[PDB]
């Protein structure tokens, strides 16, 4: 095609007899040969701009502090996981029975076995805290 | 004089097994006349003189961790069980639980009475025996 | 010697009406001194000597069908009622229920004591009286 | 003769404070031998002769407003508390609640026993003390 | 515009060379200059007609007895509020703690303080009834 | 109409000067005179083919074993009703108070009156079982 000669940052313009016009403002074409340029991604509200849009590359979003990306190329934001939860790929989920997490942005680990260290269980744990062992 | 006794449990933690008892009458709540003694090693009240006694016990529990603990706790008197009592621990909505049971029992000479605690509970740690309020008592009815 | 008695209920099914009692002291749990007798036809404990007695009863129930039964069960002592007790049957979550009540009562010479069971329950069949654990007892306090 | 008493509460409304008692033995349920008296002004049972008594109380409550009332009600015996009892008031699903507690207590000569009611309840008005059924009783065990 | 000469009750008719034809049946134009007339509001079912539609004015609806208007120009009807509730702009709402309403179509007022009149509370109130005071 | 002469199994073809062309593959016309043939019903997944599609008749579906038809000409399948339920026209419904059904694909019948046979009730029934009578 004649359009194949139009490089990234331009589009093959059907309104101007297939010349390679530059991408309009707020658009891009990452490959050559396109009949139009693609609208640049906007990172607003909970999203902030990680990488700005150029004529040859889309903008890329991450989440504002206190939040983290979920799915795709950061299609959603989610508040950082708290005590009693860990980040999975499907979001923040409660720790399963027998495990806990006592810190924000922490991972669920199993409860301490007090008997391994020759100690007794004074207080059983939950998803939010470890067992309290006692001599 | 008279033939009677009242013992006060030492235990506070909900742990399955036989209870230990205070038997010194210098302690508040404790009574112990002649013909009745406490065997510390086996944790038994020993009845010397045979006869019919009104035997009772009571169990008070208090919630020691807020928002936690549920199930039930039982006492059993063994000379199977001559006397038994289960007290429900409510989930968190009131932080106490009481039980009382009493009965006429014929006791032989040298009869040894032991009391066993059993716990069917989630988050045991959240409840404890109210100190001074778990009691085994008896007094002689026969002349 | 002494003036006391303890009777053990024969009944197991929750059926509204007067309870029947074991009164033979050869049976475990049963006491019956002179001055106290049991009238089998009318199901009454007969008190010969007048005076003040500490009278008590207790009611233990057990769930006999899993996952079923709810409501309440009551005992009433009739010489209206001189002594009364209601025990809640929990829905299914623990398979027992206990009650205890006691009182000082003045009883006349020849006083006849009867005990009536009443049931306000769905799926009655799911609960029964725990055998050996439903008891009417008394002992004389007046010399 | 003998050394015993049983008092019947006058109070019906759930109001925090000391209970008042009927002490006239011409009233049904009331017993009062010599060595035991009731001080109306301070609402106390006065024990003349020192010794060990089996002391008990019971609390019956009835729902007086349909569909209303919840929480708990407590009794405490003061000679801190020598005897204590909490009875749960269920939300509306049965319209009665019972409690019983008993204990061997050593009482000094001139010992004065008072009973305090405390209420942790929403819609207090919906529950009242069952008249004739709130009782403080004791009898001497020591010769 | 020539259409500006067409008064209320008519429309400037594009199918008839911009003459001022009268509004068709069941329509109106409250101002002049309109290219069409607007369809008259119908008040049916729970709605009843307060004001009829004319050529120059829309019909207006209110609610049938036992109901009252909510929002806009009576866009919804709602059953009259009962004991324990008062009419707000967002509909019938329960009286807040400490207040009551014992009548239909009534307003939530605070519970009587029996102690002001030197009296005791015999029965506490609810959202549906006042306290019962006693000497 | 000329199309009236086109019999079942054909359609009056507007692209071919109103000739009676046969129905295309996977279609039918149960009456004459149609300008198009109707697409044959497919019975897939939970549905199985009771009657195959011909040129003059639609396919008909019933449900796979363990399931039964609901509504219309078997527009839905439903798992066969179990203990404690009976098949209605709106689906499987619980037996009402006083009646029971103890078999799969069974009908709710009333509880046995033990007193008719001079017997006592040992165990009351549920929606899933009859009363147990005892001598």
């Amino acid at each position: 095609d004649p359009c194949s000669n139009c490089p990234a940052g331009t589009f093959c313009d059907n309104n101007r007899n297939q010349i390679c016009s530059p991408c309009p403002p707020n658009s891009f074409s990452s490959a050559g040969g396109q009949r139009t340029c693609d609208i640049c991604r906007q990172c607003k509200g909970v999203f902030r701009t990680r990488k700005e849009c150029s004529s040859t590359s889309n903008a890329e979003c991450d989440c504002t502090p206190g939040f983290h990306c979920l799915g795709a190329g950061c299609s959603m934001c989610e508040q950082d996981c708290k005590q009693g939860q860990e980040l999975t790929k499907k979001g923040c989920k409660d720790c399963s029975f027998g495990t806990f997490n006592d810190q924000k942005r922490g991972i669920c680990r199993p409860w301490t076995d007090c008997s391994l260290d020759g100690k007794s269980v004074l207080v059983q744990g939950t998803k939010e805290r470890d067992v309290v062992c006692g001599p | 004089q008279g033939m009677f006794a009242q013992l006060v449990a030492q235990n506070v933690l909900l742990i399955d097994g036989p209870l230990s008892w205070y038997s010194d009458p210098g302690l508040a709540g404790v009574s112990l006349t002649g013909g009745l003694s406490y065997k510390e090693d086996t944790k038994e009240l020993v009845v010397a003189k045979a006869g019919v006694y009104y035997v009772f016990f009571q169990l008070e529990l208090r919630r020691v961790v807020a928002g936690e603990g549920s199930g039930s706790v039982s006492l059993a008197l063994h000379l199977a069980a001559a006397l038994a009592l289960t007290v429900d621990l409510p989930p968190a909505a009131r932080n106490s639980a009481f039980g009382f049971q009493g009965r006429l029992l014929h006791l032989s000479a040298g009869q040894r009475l032991g009391v066993h605690l059993h716990t069917e509970a989630r988050a045991r740690h959240a409840w404890q025996l109210t100190q001074g309020a778990t009691v085994l008592g008896l007094f002689r009815v026969t002349p």
